[PDB]
């Protein structure tokens, strides 16, 4: 949690990175693929297959940004579990070892209809 | 005939190739930066 | 579902992608082809159990219920074309796409693998239904009925989220129904009443009790083009089945307070069918039949211990096919006489002889003539709640009495004559009018041969 | 005979698939009881850097012999 | 033309069935079970995974 | 939200005029200068939730 | 303040039926002042001795409710079977609400004042009966 | 000491009934500029005995905005009288 | 006039940065002092005698709401003399703090700051600029957060949606219908702020997006609900389908992404054994939906396009950043497993 005011810090090197052909990155920009079609539909285009140069660079936008956004999402869970397991590792008095007991110990309710 | 403005038509075609090649070089580096660190 | 959702979304960029009036034949062609694939991997075996792929499917293993959900988009397009063909193609492409968009979420529903995946898909509907209610109706009392359809379904379903998120961080996680092996019991307290009650009451608002049925003859009375979402809204009512997924486990030992849900829904059963014999609107006549012998399942679920789940499952798709066709009998014979008043349509049975069989074999399934899927359903419910208390044969027997006099009152109003009027009503029930009236009884009496396919676990 | 092996499987796939996606859950539903053990109840210690509130930085203090003999 | 509007769209079945197989080839945890379900000695419970 | 730009790049926008014992332009302290420096010494790496008690 | 509840919820518990309704008319009596103060401020100026807000009967109403609101309970707490119960304290709902039903005439207000007040009556003592806590912390 | 109670009693020159009411709105903008010197003094008594040596630039800067603030507010109060001739706070047209 | 309109507009967001970039209560005083100095010209531009009689009702409400803040500083100047932005060391200060700042964000008390300004400013164009003043004090309650009384911050927030809800069913003027349900969406976020003060910002970033895209849709002609009828069959029928989608999204229905906050925000409100608190508010925002239904019953059902006037010409306004707003304000509910790990 240290090294304040970074977009993503230096210590995110040992994370996988989240490489492509993941369905979110297909979906990020699929809505942008839908968004460029709206961009024609607002203005009485009347094409719905209009100028491709407006219909491109929406795809380029979301995918690049969404990739560069997801590198810290996988970092923040990785730094989340990293600090929990240390506090699990110290203080064993807050984390006891439960006893293993099979179904020869329990006498449950017993409620039949 | 066709009559666009012919100025920005291609800037959209030139920004992506700038963006994608900057992306893939950032990706093909960082694909090795895992093993270079781990 | 591996990919049943993945072809049925591919139906959607086919309709607008098409040409002119070919848009009717292109959609109905491919939509029938899923009915092989729907059957194909499903109906497998079978002894504890079929977890299907992942966090997206438990395959709807012991309750099939889903093949019937896939008939309908190639059943409603042939039904809706009667009075729709005066609007623009730009809106005719819309009304096919939201109808497919209603089938998309129902497919991931009924399977759903979880209880929190269920709710967000349990509530993922009611937006594409409401568009079919408000636009595309007839004259007014659409708009208040568009609001009575909300605010019962949505007022009840929000205390699910308070209780389902409460379970997710109390005992492990609810994410699987097969991590429900560890279940602590739920005793008698003053907080465990409300945990039972809030988790249950949002299902009562769709499959109605005698109280809070006040939205059901509102949306069905004032209704789209030819029953076009009314066929969907009868599946959606029985698509609130998830009480079978919840209450079998997950507070299993609260029958202590079942009694205000029993007596309200067992005496209401004998009255809410009795309150319909003086109806004058024909589509509101059927709309109260759908109240009565749907509410027989509510005293069949809360009473546990199968020989009821034998029948309570068979009753969900008993009138899934019956009450669909009765709406189709009334979505027809309104194109010719422009009123739904049951007085006016007399002088019949001479003019349209071929559809006399379609009236009777509909109304012979409420009399229910034991070798059908109907009196294999009721006679397991009857032999179940007999073993609760013996006195329940009385009310449920008079239920069998009045609906005999009720179903024939809709038949016998057409056996009269001399017609007095009506230079119109010429059309002799064309090839489409019998085709979409068929494919209802053709699977309905077929499955009576080996109805082991229609059974719970059980 | 030519329906089963032509289309689907038997009790060697859909058995021990339920052994496989029920060992993705016993390491999911046991950690959600340990977040709520530590996050919600840290508590009076503030030990791990979740509930860590800033106070003041003692780097900016001064140690020069400031001209008052009794400060 | 060649009508990609038509039957090319039900060809998304095998396209969907391709993605249907990719899960069970990483859901390969247990060859160790006791209810036939064996994977004891044989090349029977290894195959079709 | 507290962006804290002035910790990244080392300018002091303010900071100096914040506490009772910081700079003192010609080194004339306050009346309680001895207790400021002593009390800030207490809670530095402490996360202030255990410092109250 | 909260200590009024620490003399309400602490000592009587059904018995001592005078101090029960002496303290439980203080709270409901005090809230008549709060509805009086906005009815002279958010409403425009009344007659010569403000607060003289338009229809009056405000603090005339509110303290009368809390006057009976222990009294309907503490009578019926001991006379039946001697606990305090959710069905015990339910009784103070309806006729406790019917003060607002008695004035500003009924047949459309009074039974609706009876019904809904009986819903919110029993849940309060049910609250500590299960240990409910509205404004909590981890 | 008592030099703080008076003046903390004198901070109640807001008192909100007389912070926008009644009419002749100049009477209300009066106590908005007169609510200062109950902050300019109440700061100055605290920085000065306890020799902070640096925070006493803050009472100088406390006037500089509140003068520029109230000068802006006085510009608009001409505009209510430029359209009428009388300020009269019981002018109200745009409901709520 | 054109260049000086930027320099006024530029310093509005420069006023709010110093609110966030500060370790010192004097600078957060200057920060949203000059915002109250640099909004007053934007109220004026076309000089109509309601606007002059509206900004002056705007003005002194944010002069006192300024002035009590400096009173709250000088109290805990006396107590321990530290001026870092942190806990305030005095319950007589923090009480005077929170319900001073509740006027700038206006809560349910301190009432009519919100309708009486936003109604009838002839600049209905924007007045999207009333999203900065909801953004500056929220950046102050992120730090003050572990010093409050926990009753006042809820009682201003339980009253928030109960009275921001009822207030607008009695309306036609769609600026007031946007002015209302802007107290309600300040009710959901400060009911949560004592419990895990992040997953508050999730509600705010959603609230900037869905409200900014509502005003841009409104900038064709739209003034009143009866005028919201007469553009389906005249201007563009695709506008009617779009204006349906955002409202049904902003009501919180789970097929869209205005259900994204609540779904997550109850994951925090219970988990803290507080159950009767969300069940009140979750059922309260239900009649916050009867604004939107009965608004969608105007435009989407062809309700009387009379008075035949043809717009045979195209439209050339500037719908800036509009093509990407109802593609992240509707379709994002699947694509946010962790938005609350970027913002955290
Ligand atoms: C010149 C012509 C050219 C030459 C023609 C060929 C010569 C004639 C063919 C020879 C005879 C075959 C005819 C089949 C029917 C009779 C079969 C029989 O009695 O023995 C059972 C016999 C059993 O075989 P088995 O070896 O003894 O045991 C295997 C099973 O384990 C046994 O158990 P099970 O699993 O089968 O379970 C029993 C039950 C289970 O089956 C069912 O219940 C399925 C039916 C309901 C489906 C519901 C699900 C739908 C969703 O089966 C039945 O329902 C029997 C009812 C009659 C067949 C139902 C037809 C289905 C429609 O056959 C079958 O059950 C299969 C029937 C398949 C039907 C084929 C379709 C024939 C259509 C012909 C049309 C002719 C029209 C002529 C015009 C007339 C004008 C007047
Ligand atoms: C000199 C400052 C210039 C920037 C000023 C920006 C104006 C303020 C814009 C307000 C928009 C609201 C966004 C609030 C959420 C911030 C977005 C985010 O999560 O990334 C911040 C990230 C992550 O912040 P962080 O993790 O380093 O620490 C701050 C955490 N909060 C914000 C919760 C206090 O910061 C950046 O590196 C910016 C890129
Ligand atoms: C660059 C910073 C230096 C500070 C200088 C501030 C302005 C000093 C006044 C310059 C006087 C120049 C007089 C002759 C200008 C020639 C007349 C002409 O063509 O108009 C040009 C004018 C010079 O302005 P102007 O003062 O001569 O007259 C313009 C009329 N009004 C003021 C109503 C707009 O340029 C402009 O109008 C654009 C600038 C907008 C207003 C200036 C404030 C912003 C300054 C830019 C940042
Ligand atoms: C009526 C409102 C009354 C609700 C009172 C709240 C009940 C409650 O306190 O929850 C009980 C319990 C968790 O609470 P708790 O006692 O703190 O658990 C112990 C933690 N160690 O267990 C629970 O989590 C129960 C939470 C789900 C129940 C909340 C919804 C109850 C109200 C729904 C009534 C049915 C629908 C009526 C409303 C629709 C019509 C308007
Ligand atoms: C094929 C596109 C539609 C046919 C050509 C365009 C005709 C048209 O302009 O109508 C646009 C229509 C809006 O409907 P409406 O405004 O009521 O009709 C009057 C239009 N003057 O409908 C629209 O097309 C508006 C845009 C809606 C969003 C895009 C959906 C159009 C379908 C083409 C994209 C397909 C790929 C995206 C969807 C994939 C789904 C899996």
């Amino acid at each position: 949690g240290r090294a304040t005011f970074q977009f993503l810090p230096d210590e995110a090197r040992s994370l996988p990175p989240p490489k492509l052909t993941d369905p979110r990155l297909a979906f990020v920009g699929f809505l942008g693929y839908c968004s460029g079609l709206i961009d024609n539909a607002i203005r009485r285009r009347p094409v719905l297959l209009a100028g491709l140069h407006r219909q491109l660079l929406y795809i380029t936008s979301f995918v690049f940004v969404g990739y560069y956004l997801l590198k810290r999402q996988d970092y923040m869970y990785a730094v989340r579990d990293h600090d929990m397991f240390s506090y699990i590792k110290s203080h064993p008095e807050d984390f006891p070892e439960k006893d293993k007991k099979t179904y020869g110990e329990v006498f449950e309710e017993f409620h039949p209809v | 005939h066709g009559s666009p403005n012919w100025l920005k038509v291609g800037l959209t075609l030139g920004t992506s190739v700038f963006l994608w090649i900057y992306l893939i070089k950032q990706h093909n580096e960082d694909v090795l930066e895992y093993k270079r660190r781990n | 579902m591996l990919k049943y959702i993945i072809p049925t979304i591919m139906l959607m960029p086919l309709t607008w992608l098409s040409k002119n009036n070919m848009i009717w034949v292109n959609s109905t062609a491919h939509s029938l082809l899923i009915s092989f694939t729907s059957l194909l991997l499903m109906n497998q075996f079978g002894d504890n159990s079929l977890n299907f792929s992942l966090l997206f499917f438990s395959d709807s293993l012991s309750t099939p219920l889903l093949i019937l959900t896939m008939w309908l988009l190639p059943l409603m397009l042939m039904a809706s074309q009667h009075h729709l063909s005066k609007e623009n193609l730009t809106r005719k492409k819309l009304f096919i796409t939201m109808l497919i968009s209603l089938q998309l979420f129902l497919i991931m529903t009924f399977t759903a693998m979880e209880l929190i995946l269920f709710y967000i898909l349990f509530e993922a509907t009611l937006v594409p239904t409401l568009i079919i209610i408000t636009r595309w109706g007839n004259q007014t009392e659409r708009l208040n009925a568009g609001l009575y359809f909300l605010f019962y379904t949505l007022a009840g379903s929000l205390p699910l989220l308070v209780a389902l998120i409460y379970i997710q961080n109390t005992v492990g996680s609810l994410n699987f129904l097969m991590l429900q092996y560890w279940v602590q019991p739920v005793h008698n307290s003053w907080s465990n009443v409300f945990m039972w009650l809030a988790c249950m009451m949002a299902f009562m608002v769709k499959m109605p009790l005698y109280g809070l049925h006040l939205w059901l003859p509102k949306a069905h009375v004032e209704a789209p083009i030819a029953g076009s979402m009314v066929l969907a809204a009868v599946l959606l009512k029985l698509g609130g089945y998830g009480m079978l997924r919840i209450t079998l486990i997950l507070n299993p030992m609260t029958d202590f307070m079942a009694y205000p849900f029993i007596m309200l829904s067992l005496w209401g059963m004998i009255m809410t069918s009795s309150i319909c014999l003086r109806q004058t609107d024909l589509k509101s006549l059927i709309a109260y039949s759908s109240v009565s012998h749907m509410a027989l399942v509510i005293v069949a679920i809360l009473i546990q211990t199968p020989w009821s789940y034998m029948g309570a499952t068979a009753l969900m798709i008993a009138h899934g096919l019956t009450s669909s066709m009765l709406f189709c009998l009334a979505n027809s014979n309104y194109e010719r006489i422009h009123s739904r008043t049951m007085i006016l349509a007399r002088g019949l049975q001479t003019l349209l002889p071929l559809m006399a069989t379609w009236w009777l074999l509909a109304s012979l399934t409420n009399l229910a003539l034991p070798p059908t899927i109907n009196l294999i359903g009721e006679l397991f419910v009857v032999m179940s709640t007999f073993s609760w208390s013996n006195i329940t044969i009385i009310l449920m027997g008079v239920n069998m009495v009045i609906t005999a006099l009720y179903s024939l009152y809709m038949l016998i109003m057409t056996q009269r004559g001399k017609y007095t009027y009506h230079i119109n009503n010429i059309s002799p029930s064309f090839t489409r009018e019998n085709a979409l009236m068929s494919l209802h009884i053709l699977p309905l009496l077929l499955l009576t041969l080996n109805p082991k396919i229609i059974l719970g676990p059980l | 005979r030519w329906i089963a092996r032509t289309f689907f499987d038997g009790p060697e796939k859909n058995y021990e698939r339920t052994m496989a996606i029920l060992q993705i859950e016993a390491e999911k539903a046991e950690l959600r009881l340990k977040e709520l053990e530590v996050r919600r109840l840290m508590r009076a210690r503030g030990d791990g850097p979740w509930f860590h509130y800033p106070t003041i930085d003692k780097e900016l203090i001064d140690h020069s012999p400031k001209a008052t003999p009794d400060n | 033309r060649d009508h990609w509007v038509h039957v090319l769209v039900p060809m998304g079945f095998v396209f969907g069935y391709y993605l249907d197989r990719k899960n069970d080839e990483k859901l390969t945890a247990f060859r160790n079970k006791s209810l036939l379900y064996k994977r004891e000695l044989k090349p029977n419970e290894e195959v079709t995974w | 939200p507290f962006f804290d730009v002035q910790k990244r790049l080392g300018v002091d926008l303010d900071r100096w005029m914040t506490i009772q014992s910081a700079e003192q332009p010609h080194k004339i302290p306050s009346r309680c200068h001895a207790f400021e420096k002593e009390w800030i010494e207490c809670a530095h790496g402490i996360g202030s939730i255990r410092a109250e008690k | 303040a909260k200590t009024v509840l620490r003399q309400y919820w602490d000592i009587p518990e059904g018995t001592e039926c005078h101090r029960k309704t002496y303290a439980t008319t203080s709270i409901g009596g005090a809230a008549g002042l709060v509805v009086s103060a906005y009815s002279v401020a958010l409403k425009t100026p009344t007659s010569f001795l403000e607060g003289v807000a338009r229809t009056g009967r405000y603090t005339f109403t509110a303290a009368a409710i809390g006057a009976i609101f222990g009294l309907t309970s503490c009578i019926s707490a001991q006379v039946r079977e001697k606990p305090d119960d959710p069905l015990n304290y339910l009784i103070g709902g309806c006729a406790g609400g019917l003060i607002l039903g008695a004035r500003t005439r009924s047949y459309g207000i009074g039974a609706a004042a009876c019904a809904y007040m009986g819903l919110t009556a029993a849940l309060v003592k049910m609250g500590q009966l299960e240990g409910w806590q509205v404004f909590a912390e981890p | 000491s008592m030099v703080y109670m008076n003046i903390m009693m004198a901070f109640t020159v807001s008192l909100v009934g007389l912070l926008m009411y009644r009419s002749h709105l100049m009477s209300s903008l009066l106590c908005l500029e007169g609510m200062m010197l109950s902050l300019f003094v109440m700061a100055a008594l605290t920085i000065l005995n306890s020799h902070f040596t640096l925070a006493s630039m803050m009472p100088i800067i406390l006037l500089v905005f509140a003068a520029c603030e109230a000068a802006l507010g006085l510009s608009l109060l001409v505009m209510v009288s430029n359209t009428y001739g009388t300020d009269y706070v019981q002018n109200l047209n745009l409901l709520q | 006039n054109p260049i000086i309109f930027i320099i006024i507009l530029l310093t509005i967001m420069l006023g709010t940065i110093i609110v966030m970039i500060s370790s010192h209560w004097l600078l957060v005083w200057i920060g949203f002092e000059m915002n109250m100095l640099a909004i007053i010209p934007i109220m004026m531009k076309n000089h109509n005698p309601r606007a002059t009689e509206a900004s002056t009702k705007y003005f002194l409400t944010q002069s006192t709401a300024s002035m009590l803040l400096m009173m709250a500083v000088i109290i805990n100047l006396m107590f321990s003399g530290q001026w870092t932005v942190m806990k305030l060391f005095n319950p007589m200060a923090s009480m005077l703090m929170t319900m001073a700042l509740a006027m700038k964000l206006g809560m349910a008390p301190f009432h009519f700051w919100v309708p009486e300004v936003t109604q009838g400013i002839p600049l209905s164009s924007g007045l999207i600029l009333l999203t900065w003043q909801k953004l500056a004090p929220m950046s102050v309650l992120y730090q003050i957060f572990p010093s409050i009384n926990l009753n006042l911050i809820l009682t201003l927030s339980v009253l928030s949606i109960l009275i921001g809800g009822w207030g607008g069913l009695n309306q036609t003027q769609l600026r007031k219908i946007m002015a209302y349900s802007s107290i309600a969406h300040m009710g959901w976020m400060t009911a949560v702020l004592p419990y895990n003060p992040t997953m508050t910002l999730l509600n705010l970033i959603i609230y900037i997006i869905m409200t900014s895209t509502m005003f841009t849709m409104f900038m064709a002609n739209s003034t009143t609900t009866t005028l919201s009828l007469s553009h389906t069959w005249n201007k563009t029928p695709i506008m009617t389908v779009l204006i349906l989608a955002t409202l049904l999204s902003m009501g919180g229905l789970p097929p869209l992404s205005g259900f994204m906050p609540k779904w997550m925000i109850i994951q925090e409100m219970t988990k803290n054994n507080s159950i009767i608190l969300p069940t009140f508010m979750a059922i309260t925002a239900l009649l916050n939906l009867y604004f939107y239904m009965r608004l969608t019953y105007s435009t989407t059902l062809t309700m009387f396009p009379s008075t035949n006037n043809m717009k045979m010409k195209w439209q050339f306004p500037l719908m800036k950043k509009m093509t990407f707003l109802p593609t992240m304000v509707v379709l994002s509910t699947m694509m946010l497993p962790l938005t609350p790990m970027l913002s955290v």
